[PDB]
């Protein structure tokens, strides 16, 4: 019961910021934990959470740098990417699956289209 | 103030069945939540109905965890432990390897696999609470 | 139209107890069994009592699974199909090899070992469903 | 006198059939029964029965070679433990990735199904169904 | 408990038919899972069959050739082998277990003597 | 909780017998399952035998099978063992635990521990 609408990565500097968002059309958005992914052959998780917002989990390499947070009153998702570095260049992906525990894309039900993120220097 | 045959009604009072009962409807116990990274990157997520609880592993190792080592991120909350050690026996996606976490009734959980650092855990089942 | 203290009774109506029961003979759920190949020469066998499902894992695999592949053959029917994902942790016969096999909200089975083509799979425990 | 209250500490007896659904607010408890026994090779196992489900744990120390698909034949698992349909309860031996399988028939005649071993520490809990 | 005896064994032609059956000496025989055994190597599986007869499962090799069936009220368990090939000469042997979803000897607890077919190419 | 006191540890020669003895400070004593472990390769503690809360139960290194006999008194809140035919491999700090249940043979499986009692061996 979601479609997702990603936007909008974009280009920035080492040690930058940027933020992701992901918006669903339906209300029926918080009733699904929310994941994003990137893939710089096969697609990792960043960072993980609940229908609620009461858990968050992250990959130790972005763990102090992003922050995954949601608004359920918008139905949007967001990824805050601060002290940005060359590694997290990738094409970014928010989905939504039923419990944030999860890790795997195919623990995942469904996917937005995929941002561009680059970072340089 | 007495029991039909017929009706939504609600009962007060200890209750003894000493017979046989048998209930063709759904049974609805009162169930509890709880999810948390004990530790390693390794999340345990709980739901407890009755004496069971219910859980399912998840997470991904993302540090070193050693050898019988225990997990000190989170302890299970004292609601959901047991009254007895439980051994829990998960498996890692993509091979043949088994572990297994142990919760005894300190909820300090504890790694029974070989010192390990990375792969995705994972396992459902039961254990009880007595 | 009232329930008694002795005798053999039906009784409708939503029943809520607020307080402690206890049942000193048996007491008997609603029960449906079903089994089927998932895939790949893989037996699942299944029995839901109440919230619960018990599973037994058989056959033999006895053509090429693929690491994370869907089993084709045989879905989980809806009725067995939990609310999310479950993990069945099994053991192959005649070695120290274990998998899983996930069982997600539609019943299409997944396999989580490595791309095998033979062995002999097994395991019982239980998952839960609504 | 003879009719079930909607207050009060009471006793009920007789078959009692509820057609609708039911909620419990408070704990439902059923009988237990308990045993434990040495299968074989100084593997333990316990038991606990509560309703129509058993509840295990897997003990002691390998202590002699087992046999790969051997019979464990120093206990059998008593009758009113054994199951209807032959069971695979998986543990996992302490220290590495390795997983066993022992099964439990009708006959309740125990069977190691992991490999040819002599040493180590199984673990396991988890349950099987009984009728 | 069942005592087992298997009938039917003999000569066949390449791509004929033979029919085995195996008899129990009791009515205990519809508490049991039956599976037909071969050997040639090893002793494998052929077909197993559940309790009432609801479910079956066969060896790939044998699929749309071989029907397992059984007769509760006859105390009997049937192979009828149709198109047989070199492939399967072999002594058959009818076994008494648990379930019909266990594939391996070790999971069979009952044991016929065993019955002699054999196919000319 | 209970708090262990173990005593009879002591110079036996090859052959003879010792009785060791721990004592808990509570009724509270037939509650648990009870272990004897002991530092023989030494520095980790193995298991020697181990008895249920009742002493319907008991479990034995296969070294130690038909000398020692694990063994208890609710009445008086102790655990024994008794060994006999004492051979140079016994010789080792001893240790009674208290724990849940006596299938369990690790260190860890254990919740309470006596201070240890030194046995020599010749």
């Amino acid at each position: 019961q979601v479609q997702l609408v990603e936007s909008g990565g974009g280009l920035v500097q080492a040690g930058g910021s940027l933020r992701l968002s992901c918006a669903a059309s339906e209300s029926t958005f918080s009733n699904y934990a929310m994941g994003w992914f990137r893939q710089a052959p096969e697609r990792e998780f960043v960072a993980t959470i609940s229908q609620t917002g009461s858990h968050t989990y992250y990959r130790n390499s972005v763990k102090g740098r992003f922050t995954i947070s949601r608004d359920n009153a918008k139905n949007t998702v967001y990824l805050q990417m601060n002290n940005m570095k060359p590694e997290d260049t990738a094409v970014y992906y928010c989905a939504a699956g039923d419990n944030y525990y999860y890790t795997r894309t195919y623990e995942y039900d469904y996917w937005g289209q995929g941002t561009q993120v680059t970072v340089s220097s | 103030n007495v029991v039909h045959k017929t009706g939504d009604e609600t009962i007060a009072g200890k209750k003894t069945f000493t017979g046989n009962v048998e209930v063709n409807g759904s049974l609805t116990l009162p169930t509890k939540s709880w999810s948390g990274e004990l530790g390693g990157g390794i999340i345990l997520s709980l739901r407890k109905k009755g004496t069971t609880v219910e859980y399912s592993i998840g997470g991904e190792i993302s540090s070193s965890i050693l050898a019988n080592s225990n997990l000190v991120n989170r302890s299970v909350p004292n609601e959901f432990c047991p009254r007895n050690r439980c051994s829990l026996v998960g498996h890692m996606v993509g091979g043949w390897n088994a572990f297994h976490i142990d919760i005894p009734s300190s909820g300090v959980c504890q790694w029974f696999g070989p010192t390990a650092s990375s792969g995705t855990p994972r396992g459902t089942g039961t254990y009880p609470i007595d």
